[PDB]
């Protein structure tokens, strides 16, 4: 089947600058009637697609003469000047030459903002929880950009791996910025192995990483 | 206007049946080919079942992940489109869309949700997270161990409730979070979760 390999996953875009999105085909898509049909669409936040450009350049009804697209055979793009706010979302490439019809990864038009350091809190398992038999160890970053970070949890003096899990909210839509939960999950039984829980957080914005740790039972 | 409106999603356990219903109005829907798209968060939007017009005789074309368990049918006399889906299987889970070509996938209904899990309908267990940080103190609930989605937690301004995350149990897991001012800091969150008739209020010191 046709595979639509679109780049980046995520772009970061100033409001007022251009966006420029890349989509390649891993097979021709000039059909024999001599189309190529190659389309980009537009996902906002909690909404369906939409159908933005299609066969290569022509806008869809009610869409922009900022959005542009160019290419021909396997090599596309889709060119946005003049970033506004209600552009941002995920932009799918699509192939509706050859069926199956298929999709590219998507591409996230995020906004860039000015780099913006996480406050952030550990909170240690409730004593009620730990009735139960397990500790979940919360670390927490509010209010961030970029979205990227690293969040290494630390018991004792030393490092803990693959028993963490994170999830990470939509870019906010006053503030434009990320929150984060890592969340340690432990059996008691491991949890009271230790005495000292720690996340440490490194970020664009922070001169050096920032550790919040608590004393087990304090 | 185009107008889609797909119903039928819902929750159903592994090796079970599903029937979905599209219904369209706004364009001359005997003349149009459908479509079925489905979107998850590992597998991105995924085209999975096509049904052509009287002129191709009504012919239907499938995604090799679904030909032979899931069925494409149209009744012109009601511009309605069904996807009949058997075996359903957890990499089936998704947002349901039904779409009409003439470019391409010109307009997309709202989506109608399908989820397929073995797990029994359980409550959340909430539990406070409890104590600043560039003057904010935070303060939250742990809603654990729960499906199916969604909860809801409200507390009686710096909420941030986190997206669920499947736990290899099958159950679900969010963080809702308060953020105040620390010098601005009784804090209950009402946890909802209507499938299981479960309701907490957790008192967070
Ligand atoms: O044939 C590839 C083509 O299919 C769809 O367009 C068709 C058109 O070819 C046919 O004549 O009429 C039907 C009516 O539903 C569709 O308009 C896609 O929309 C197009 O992108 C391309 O994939
Ligand atoms: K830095």
């Amino acid at each position: 089947d046709v595979v639509m390999t679109q780049t980046p996953l995520s772009l970061p875009v100033s409001l007022g600058d251009q966006a420029s999105i890349s989509c390649r085909s891993s097979q021709s898509l000039v059909h024999s009637d001599g189309n190529t049909y190659f389309h980009w669409y537009l996902q906002k936040p909690g909404q369906s697609p939409k159908l933005l450009i299609h066969r290569i350049s022509n806008r869809f009804s009610g869409v922009p003469d900022r959005f542009s697209g160019s290419g021909s055979g396997t090599d596309f793009t889709l060119k946005i000047s003049r970033v506004e706010a209600e552009d941002l979302g995920v932009y799918f490439c699509s192939q509706s030459t050859h069926i199956p019809w298929t999709f590219g990864g998507g591409t996230k038009l995020e906004l860039k903002r000015t780099v913006a350091a996480p406050s952030v809190f550990i909170f240690p398992p409730s004593d009620e929880q730990l009735k139960s038999g397990t500790a979940s160890v919360v670390c927490l970053l509010n209010n961030f950009y970029p979205r990227e970070a690293k969040v290494q949890w630390k018991v004792d003096n030393a490092l803990q791996s693959g028993n963490s899990q994170e999830s990470v909210t939509e870019q906010d839509s006053k503030d434009s910025t990320y929150s984060l939960s890592s969340t340690l999950t432990l059996s008691k039984a491991d949890y009271e192995k230790h005495k000292v829980y720690a996340c440490e957080v490194t970020h664009q914005g922070l001169s050096s990483p920032v550790t919040k740790s608590f004393n087990r039972g304090e | 206007e185009v107008k889609l409106e797909e119903s039928g999603g819902g929750l159903v356990q592994p090796g079970r049946s599903m029937k979905l219903s599209c219904v369209a109005s706004g364009f001359i829907f005997s003349d149009y080919w459908m479509n079925w798209v489905r979107q998850s968060p590992e597998k991105g939007l995924e085209w999975i079942a096509q049904i052509r017009t009287n002129p191709y005789n009504y012919e239907t074309y499938y995604s090799d992940s679904v030909k032979g368990r899931f069925t494409i049918s149209r009744d012109d006399s009601k511009s309605s489109v069904y996807l009949q889906m058997k075996n359903l299987r957890s990499e089936d889970m998704g947002i349901y869309y039904c779409t009409w070509s003439h470019y391409a996938l010109d307009n997309w209904g709202q989506g109608t949700s399908v989820t397929v899990s073995s797990a029994s309908t359980k409550g959340p267990s909430v539990f406070p997270l409890a104590p600043t940080s560039g003057g904010t103190a935070a303060l939250g609930c742990l809603v654990k161990d729960y499906f199916p989605e969604p909860v809801t937690v409200s507390w009686n301004s710096g909420v941030h409730t986190f997206p669920a995350v499947l736990q290899s149990s099958g159950l679900y897991s969010l963080s809702s979070v308060v953020t105040v001012p620390s010098s601005s800091l009784t804090y209950i969150c009402n946890v909802n979760h209507k499938p299981s008739n479960t309701k907490v209020d957790k008192k967070v010191e």
